[PDB]
């Protein structure tokens, strides 16, 4: 047990065990939040949904700050389990990223608070590199509703667990992760992302559409 | 090698007397010295406080620090920068135990002399100088708190700017009320008591010797500053951590011998290895001996 | 946390009264208050109060894992967590703590690091079960006299305790009620109890540390005004065969080794009287709940 | 659970001073079947506010 | 198991009943981001102190205008014992514990009242111990703030004497340790008082003045050592 | 930010340009002074302290233990714990990832270096603790673990123990020690400001930097992890396809010089 | 390696592999070297200036002379040392003072004999201070003596090391000794150092056996008598395997079930002799007579009126009554407990009590079993291989005083000495060990584990002392299930 939260009995121990995507978004869709989105992929391979909330623009007075700043929490799924700081990784990869995508500079004493929940992610046949264009078309879109200022709509792909994300249509790399792909993919993979950022990128912009 | 160096050591964690350096022993007995800093007393036997050397300063024969915090004093001049701005005044580091103020009728300001403000406001400060900015700065009065009033007021003083930070400990340069002065190939050192060190082209402020009234604290990094100009500044800050190395006084005659010596090599990467910054000390300690003093 | 501001005034005016040879309370600088010791209606429940100083502990047992390191012992745990009943300076558990370790680490350097409870025979299975044993020492007033209180507290509060009666088949523990069996009492093996020296200085810093002399005011059992007053501190903790249990002296005014050991004497008589105190106390309250199974005796003469 | 679960050992623990090596039950689960949840039903109740 | 100690003097160090650990030190070992340092090595009770400040703190509620706020943090890493730390022990009650008696006990000898709207922070890094712990990390503070130039009235010397029953035996190992009773004991100045007793275990109160006596004695000895250490620095920075 | 408005311009066009001139005055090629001290606690496997010439330290220390690998599918363990940085902040998790990733078994780092018969590895505990930070860690905790990996001494098998001699633990030479050799990655750290690739930022660097490229040497070639990550928040811009390739080429020009100096002392 | 520290006092470090459990620790030792070690003798001319201050006020006194004890040619007045091997061998020779009248152990062998047996040990630090003119016993150390030191190389063994050290403190101090004309001789009962003086490596020692060095003395010559420990004796006595490790594993839950189902096992409750630990007697009524279980292995981890399944052996290996009688006090009383826990102590399951029973022991055994060959009676005969059915109770006992040392403190492994004489010598381990040896016990057991012979327990509460009546009569209470408390709450209603 604990003072902050019931965990039941503690000398208790689980239970031991025995384009090729299509991705549909949805936006304003639950109410608390500033702009909230939904993406949902399905593959051969694995099915996922991805929930983000952002919240604020907040003031966060008592301090002068030179710009604004972005906080990222992953929530580990319900379905999912990984290690805390490889979501603490992820989580430093997608700040990276946005710090560079998010203009920052129109809001003083500023910081963002973005929830990204990676609630479901189910295999029908590392796995956290696959989830990373999810993660972005998701909270981009989050970003986009609320009215928070972006440079380019932001998006990448994942072509043999490396995965490189760009704006600017194509032009521009924003972030680049390889984690147990093999040694020189480099050609295929960027042509292979790009061809899937420039198809995602269109989706975005005509779920914003709808509204 | 040719691209790294790594000093090779393996096999372990790392590589007579002198006056009173343990309080706890008897520094005098007599009732007219020892009454200053770095002493404490029961009666008048005075146990010493601090480390370091007895030696006479002003009037007291007194226990005086091996080493320590930077000690402003009245006349010095100095570099240093911003912590915090308040609602009347700003929060100084100069490098010492607290923080040194520097306040609103001490401050020229770019606009006029003085203008461009006609409250106080939180702001209004913040707007000239931000936190981490670097200015150079002259003591008006030094409190007993430890805290020092610094004054900007002339011209010259004010905003550092065009440069490269470079920094030593504030005992390894020489003490006077001011050290600030042009060196060849065009660059000026602006060199305080506290050991903060900039370095920048030559600009119309120290060009005047041999001003600015819109440009005492407003940003600005001009165009003008060229290849050999910036080539011209690593070189002079790497000569300087030559000396700083060696433990030795730095005067403005040493760096420019030091920057001359530091020509046989044709690469300014290779003016930061160790055995380079021994040769360099070297040199100018020989030219030292051979000249007389 | 909000703390008491006292004056300038009264700072210099307890000191006069130490000087002077008086107190506040009109004890003496080695007089001690008298303890009271109210066993409850159940095995365990103790409330201890010394004059306004208030405490309480309740004691409880439960089965549990052994630790790691050596798992041939069982587990005290204090719990000395102080909540606002005494001041504002003490609120919502732990929010400075720095009092909370000290006192909970004096006991459990008294009781488990020395001895004072029996730890080998809290193994019910060794590697397995065990006894745990909590002391959850809660204060509802003080008015200084804080370690001495909550010791007695403990050491009483263990006392009085018991524990199911249990069988062990395999590792299958029978635990039996409290009405069905009678429950079992722990194992003391020793009586610590604390005096708490609170050493005010007449001068200043610089000419004790070099001085040698002597005439330091001694006081224990200080007042509310007293603890924060103090400038330096000596917990001893003695057990009633000559032996000293534990000390904790870390900051404060320093103190010659005769001097020191002077307060150990002086704690050695008041800690039997304490001990004495408390052996009588327990033994007529004990009357009452012997008064019939005196009649019940199995231990009866051939 | 394995034959002999109850002589199964526990050589899990070491840097002790006895109680080193005993007996331990180890359980697996195995979700190749799972039996459904015995609930009673009339203790089943939905909310409101 | 195993012998303690012999009428023929030894231990299973080898050991004599008044002689000294290995002490070992040396000074400045982070001279370019620490205002003082040192290394104490007393046995393989392997500790780095570094002293960071005196500095102001930016936070207004850490400033104090009658004296300076003094910080001990003591960090225990992982690898201090013989196998892997499983444990958090930098939130443990052992530890605070040795903090709370550091701190209240350095905040007498330093003068903090000299150094008013300041911070210090007292950074202690264990890198082994194998017992004789206690009093060697005291030791490491008293070189680091002679050295970062805080002023101080004495030294404080810690040394532990561990009694094998009337048999007191300077300075400890891990066996010492385990096998019975040491006092832990610090005295401030070549002065009579103790600036720290500290008892963990039945210690005679008949016995209470063989063990401290010879621990008075036995920490002059350790004093003479940091002295020595000290000067031997200072005199080399001040030739050149 | 800690440094001057003034100062990050100055910096910003000095680099920029054509010569990329600097604080130290480096072509991109080059590394700051470093010393490597070993071996210094007699009762770990290998030991490591390295002061850097911005006076940053790194103390790097090596235990183990041997363990049936059969019930664990990691060998290698990272611990770091950053002085005056909690045991959770976001920083020291993400550097704990980082090393774990690096260091992970069958990815650019042995997994039968650490195997004395086929059922019985060694799991070694990497437990990093870094005494001073103000610049990032990350290359100099890679380059302390290579001399340390390096200094790693083992216990020597008894007796060739197979999977079969008995069936009971593995049971050491009370003396004999086995030297470890094992070659675990180095880490080298990229930083682009213009269109201007350089190796190794120094603090001051990676204050203006738009972002770098974190890429790992193993074993004569490159090798995943490949990461960016973006060196401030403040002054942060984006990069073409074109420098990410140049990057890829300086490493396998100057890596294999830096390996071999500072694989023999 | 080795470092001057100080005048003459200099540190090394030794470090060596320790394995509990696969733990690959590497424990630093700082070993203290110092010429300060006295020699103890009044032979020595400049040891006066040798001895230091001690605990006990006075510089360390002489017990060894400048009379030792005297034979012929070559040998002259002659210090004896001690091997590792003879101090187990030879104990009661050493308990006599008609053979052995000046004495070097070695510290060395003290620390190798003390890990094996902790009895042997105490015994002989007890000869150490109650030393006389006549048997004058020693320890001269070497491991702390600066010339006499040795190192550990790489490619060898530690049994290598340990007679060097020895070889190399003969040939030291027998040096040292010739202005005085003391010599030593090495009387050795190991193989490495009898070849070792034969091969030729140095011929600066006399080096004896143990046999040989006993037959020249008249006073012993056959009176009392030794075996080598194993490098030329190999058990025949009643034992065939040379460990006392390892009782069996049990039978297997459905090899039980088809066994009773076909009728090969049988089953009933064995009823330990009280005269006899190795002797115990299962109850099958499928016949009228005593069903025996006889040997350590054959029992199976018994204790005391279980529900035992047995498997009867065949005729062949059928015995006769056995007429001699164990206990608790006479037999197990030279064997220490395990030791599991310690930087310089046992760490492993064997090789603690591989035998270090005494020579008494020894031929009783063999007496057995010399009597059991002619010993008629011949009769059912077998081996428990399945406890079907647990008996455990807490059991009364006292505590053992030569597996502890009163003086120490220490969280001590001491053995549980039971008052029921159908179980033997119980483990324990607690830091309450001086107060628990005045004071009868109660302990209980936890388990038996499958590679140590002697059960795991734990101390649970204490009674009184053994000198009251009162507290002999509550542990008889607890012994045998009488209840003694007061009738409850309940029972009044």
């Amino acid at each position: 047990q604990d003072r902050r939260r019931l965990l039941g009995p503690a000398a208790a121990k689980p239970m031991a065990f025995s384009s090729e995507q299509e991705l549909s978004l949805h936006t304003g869709f639950i109410e608390n939040c500033n702009g909230s989105a939904l993406v949902e992929a399905r593959s051969l391979g694995h099915q996922t949904s991805l929930i983000s909330a952002v919240y604020g623009p907040r003031s966060i007075r008592g301090s002068f700050t030179s710009q604004g700043t972005i906080s990222i929490q992953l929530k580990n799924g319900l379905l999912e389990k990984y290690n805390t700081n490889e979501l603490k990784e992820v989580s430093s990869f997608l700040m990276g990223i946005f710090n560079s995508v998010v203009n920052l500079s129109r809001y003083p004493k500023s910081g963002i608070d973005i929830f990204v929940y990676l609630t479901y992610d189910k295999d029908l046949t590392s796995q956290i590199s696959s989830l990373i264009p999810h993660c972005i078309t998701s909270i981009t879109l989050a970003l986009a509703d609320a009215g928070i200022e972006l440079v380019d709509m932001a998006g990448a792909g994942e072509a043999n667990g490396t995965v490189v994300s760009f704006i600017k249509n194509g032009e521009e790399i924003v972030g680049f992760w390889k984690d147990d792909g093999d040694d020189e993919d480099l050609l295929e993979c960027l042509d292979r992302c790009k061809e899937q950022y420039n198809r995602y990128r269109d989706l975005m912009i005509s779920c914003l559409m709808n509204q | 090698s040719e691209v790294i160096t790594i000093t090779k050591r393996n096999g372990a964690f790392q590589n007579s007397d002198s006056q009173i350096v343990t309080p706890g022993e008897l520094v005098t007995d007599d009732p007219i010295w020892m009454r200053g800093h770095g002493t404490y007393f029961l009666d008048n036997m005075t146990y010493s406080s601090v480390a370091g050397t007895v030696s006479r300063v002003n009037r007291l024969l007194s226990v005086i620090p091996l080493k320590g915090r930077y000690a402003p004093e009245t006349g010095d001049h100095v570099v240093g920068r911003i912590a915090e701005v308040g609602n009347k005044r700003w929060k100084v580091d100069i490098g010492g135990k607290q923080h040194a103020v520097l306040m609103l009728g001490s401050v020229n300001l770019p606009g006029g002399i003085l203008r461009r403000k006609s409250e106080s406001d939180e702001l209004q400060m913040r707007s000239f100088l931000k936190e981490g900015d670097l200015l150079n700065a002259e003591v008006q009065s030094l409190f007993q708190d430890g805290s020092a009033s610094l004054h900007t007021r002339s011209l010259k003083y004010g905003k550092l700017r065009n440069g490269m930070f470079c920094q030593v400990p504030s005992s390894l340069i020489v003490r006077a009320k001011n050290h600030t002065h042009n060196l060849p190939g065009n660059i000026t050192v602006v060199l305080g008591v506290n050991g903060y060190i900039w370095l920048r082209k030559t600009s119309q402020m120290d060009l005047a010797r041999d001003e600015s009234s819109w440009q005492i604290y407003s940003d600005e990094n001009d165009p003008s500053i060229s290849n050999n100009i910036r080539q011209a500044i690593c070189r002079y800050a790497n000569v300087i951590k030559a000396l700083a190395f060696c433990e030795i006084g730095i005067t403005q005659q040493r760096i420019v011998s030091a920057y001359e010596a530091s020509m046989v090599y044709s690469n300014v990467g290779e003016l930061i290895e160790k055995n380079v910054m021994e040769s360099i000390g070297s040199d100018i300690l020989t030219a030292e001996k051979m000249r007389g003093n | 946390a909000k703390d008491i501001e006292i004056s300038a005034s009264e700072s210099k005016f307890i000191l006069e009264a130490l000087r002077q040879n008086y107190r506040l309370d009109g004890r003496s600088f080695d007089q001690f208050r008298d303890v009271e010791i109210t066993f409850g209606k159940e095995f365990g429940d103790v409330s201890v109060k010394m004059g306004n100083t208030k405490v309480h502990c309740r004691i409880s047992c439960q089965i549990a894992q052994p630790y790691e390191d050596r798992p041939f012992e069982g587990l005290f745990v204090i719990s000395t967590e102080i909540s606002p009943m005494a001041g504002s300076q003490f609120e919502n558990g732990n929010i400075t703590g720095e009092d909370e370790v000290l006192c909970s680490r004096i006991i459990e350097k008294s009781v488990r690091r020395s001895g004072a409870l029996d730890v080998e025979g809290l193994c019910i299975v060794a590697g397995s079960k065990c006894w745990a044993v909590r002391a959850d020492v809660h204060f509802l007033d003080c008015d200084g006299g804080f370690i001495d209180a909550s010791c007695i507290a403990v050491m009483a509060g263990l006392m009085h305790f018991k524990k199911p009666d249990i069988t062990v088949h395999g590792e299958q523990i029978i635990v039996h009620p409290v009405n069905e069996r009678e429950p079992v009492p722990l194992g003391i093996l020793h009586i610590p109890i604390c005096v708490t020296f609170s050493f005010f200085n007449p001068q200043d810093t610089e000419e004790n540390i070099k001085g040698e002399t002597n005439s330091e005011i001694s006081i224990i059992d200080a007042t509310l005004k007293e603890e924060l007053l103090r400038d330096g501190v000596l917990t001893v903790t003695l057990n009633k065969n000559r032996e000293v249990v534990q000390v904790s002296k870390a900051g404060g005014l320093p103190m010659d080794a005769l001097t020191l050991m002077k307060c150990c004497h002086e704690a050695y008589s008041i800690i039997e009287k304490i001990t004495d105190q408390i052996l009588q106390l327990l033994k007529e309250d004990s009357e009452k709940r012997n008064k019939y199974a005196a009649m019940l005796t199995s231990e009866n003469a051939r | 659970i394995d034959e002999r679960a109850s002589d199964l050992r526990m050589t899990i623990r070491t840097r002790g001073r006895s109680a080193t090596i005993r007996e331990t039950y180890e359980i697996i689960c195995d979700q190749t079947k799972s039996v459904p949840l015995m609930i009673n039903a009339k203790n089943i109740a939905f909310a409101s506010n | 198991r195993l012998e303690i100690y012999s009428p023929e003097g030894l231990r299973l160090d080898g050991r004599r009943w008044n002689e000294l650990r290995r002490f070992e030190s040396s000074i400045n070992t982070h001279p370019h981001a620490a205002d003082g340092s040192s290394y104490m090595e007393q046995g393989n009770n392997k500790i780095i102190t570094l002293v960071k400040g005196p500095k102001e703190p930016r936070l207004k509620s850490q400033m104090d205008t009658s004296k300076a706020l003094l910080n001990v943090s003591v960090n225990i890493t992982k690898f201090s014992k013989f196998e892997r730390s499983k444990s958090s022990h930098k939130n443990e009650r052992r530890v605070l514990e040795i903090q709370t008696s550091l701190v209240r006990m350095f905040e007498k000898n330093v003068m903090l009242n000299i150094y008013p709207r300041t911070v210090i922070d007292i950074e202690i890094h264990v890198l082994e111990q194998d017992g004789g712990i206690m009093g060697s990390l005291i030791n490491g503070i008293t070189l680091a703030l002679i050295d970062a130039g805080i002023s101080m009235f004495d030294y404080i010397s810690g040394i532990s004497v561990g009694l094998y029953d009337t048999t007191p035996l300077l300075d400890t190992n891990s066996l010492e340790e385990n096998a019975m009773s040491t006092v832990t004991l610090g005295v401030v100045g070549k002065s009579e008082k103790l600036s720290l007793l500290l008892v963990e275990d039945k210690i005679p109160l008949d016995r209470l003045e063989n063990v401290l006596a010879i621990g008075i004695a036995g920490a002059h000895r350790v004093r003479d050592l940091m002295d020595e250490e000290l000067r031997k620095h200072a005199q080399k920075r001040v030739s050149n | 930010m800690s440094l001057s408005v003034a100062e990050k311009s100055y910096l910003y066009d000095s680099l920029a340009s054509t010569p990329s001139i600097r604080p130290d005055g480096r072509l991109p090629h080059q590394f700051r002074p470093i010393e490597i001290f070993t071996d210094f606690l007699p009762s770990s496997n290998g030991s490591s302290r390295i002061i850097a010439s911005d006076g940053s330290e790194c103390i790097v220390s090596i235990k183990s233990k041997v363990v049936d690998h059969h019930v664990e599918n990691e060998l290698l363990q990272v611990d770091v714990d950053i002085a005056g940085q909690r045991d959770d902040a976001l920083v020291v998790e993400t550097i704990t990832s980082l090393l774990n990733k690096v260091l992970k078994s069958g990815s650019g780092v042995d997994s039968s270096k650490l195997q004395l018969t086929k059922k019985y590895s060694f799991k070694i505990f990497v437990d990093v603790l870094v005494i001073s930070s103000h610049s990032h860690p990350i290359s100099l905790i890679s380059f302390a673990i290579y001399s340390a990996l390096n200094s790693t001494y083992l216990p020597k098998l008894i007796s060739a123990f197979d999977d079969l001699e008995v069936e009971e633990l593995p049971t050491f030479h009370d003396y004999d020690m086995v030297k470890l050799d094992i070659n675990p990655p180095l880490v080298f750290i990229l930083a682009v400001v213009g269109n201007n690739m350089l190796l190794d930022p120094a603090a001051n660097e990676s204050e203006v930097a738009n972002n770098g490229l974190i890429i790992s040497w193993s074993n004569g070639k490159i090798t995943s992890p490949i990461r960016s990550v973006a060196l401030n928040d403040s002054n942060v811009k984006s990069f073409k396809p074109h420098l990410l390739k140049q990057g890829l080429a300086m490493v396998e020009k100057y890596a294999p010089d830096v390996v071999r100096s500072l694989e023999n002392l | 390696r080795r470092k001057r520290l100080a005048d003459g006092l200099s540190v090394t470090q030794k470090v060596f592999v320790r394995s509990r459990n696969g733990g690959a620790t590497k424990i630093v030792r700082e070993h203290y070297l110092r010429s300060d070690i006295p020699c103890l003798s009044r032979s020595c001319t400049k040891c006066p200036q040798i001895v230091v201050p001690d605990a006990q006020n006075e510089l360390p006194k002489f017990i060894l002379s400048d009379s030792p004890l005297e034979l012929s040619a070559p040998i002259g007045k002659h210090y004896v040392v001690l091997d590792t091997n003879v101090v187990l061998q030879a104990i009661d020779l050493l308990e006599n003072p008609n053979c052995f009248f000046d004495v070097i152990v070695p510290q060395i062998v003290l620390d190798e004999v003390r890990n094996k047996s902790y009895p042997v040990y105490t015994r002989l630090r007890t000869l150490c201070r109650d030393s006389d003119d006549h048997k004058r016993f020693i320890v001269f150390h070497n491991e702390f003596s600066e010339h006499t030191f040795v190192e550990r190389l790489p490619n060898e063994t530690i049994n290598d090391r340990n007679n060097r050290a020895i070889r190399k403190t003969c040939q030291w101090y027998s040096e040292h000794l010739k202005p005085y004309d003391i010599n030593v001789v090495l009387v050795t009962n190991d193989r490495l150092n009898r070849e070792a003086a034969t091969k030729e490596v140095e011929s600066n020692i006399i080096t004896k056996s143990l046999v040989q060095y006993i037959e020249l003395l008249p006073n012993a010559d056959d009176i009392r008598d030794s075996i080598p420990q194993m490098d030329s004796f190999d058990k025949d006595l009643e034992r065939d395997t040379f460990s006392d490790f390892t009782f069996p594993e049990y039978y297997s839950t459905a090899r039980v079930m088809g066994g009773l189902k076909n009728g090969v096992l049988y089953q009933g409750n064995i009823q330990i002799s009280e005269y006899n630990f190795l002797e115990g007697s299962v109850s099958l009524p499928r016949f009228s007579k005593p069903v025996l279980i006889v040997g350590q292995k054959n029992l199976n981890r018994a204790f005391n009126g279980d529900q035992v399944i047995v498997e009867l052996l065949p005729q062949s290996e059928w015995k006769a009554p056995s007429s001699i009688v164990l206990d608790s006090e006479h037999f197990d009383v030279n064997d220490n407990p395990d030791i599991e826990a310690g930087d310089d102590d046992d760490n492993n399951e064997s090789s603690s009590n591989t035998t270090v029973i005494s020579d008494k022991q020894r031929r009783l055994l063999a007496k057995d079993a010399m009597i059991a060959q002619r010993s008629k009676k011949i009769q059912p005969t077998a081996k428990v291989v399945y406890i079907q059915r647990r008996s455990w109770r807490q059991y009364v006992g006292q505590l053992a005083p030569s597996s502890v040392d009163p003086q120490s403190s220490s969280t001590q492994n001491v053995f549980v000495i039971l008052m029921d004489k159908c179980l033997p010598k119980v483990r324990i381990r607690t830091r309450r060990a001086a107060e628990l040896l005045d004071k009868r016990i109660v302990i209980s057991i936890d388990s038996w584990p499958t590679t140590h012979k002697y059960p795991l327990g734990h101390f649970v509460r204490d009674l009184g002392t053994i000198e009251s009546a009162q507290a002999e009569t509550e542990a008889l209470l607890l012994e045998h299930d009488v209840e003694y408390r007061p009738f409850s709450k309940k029972v009044l209603e």
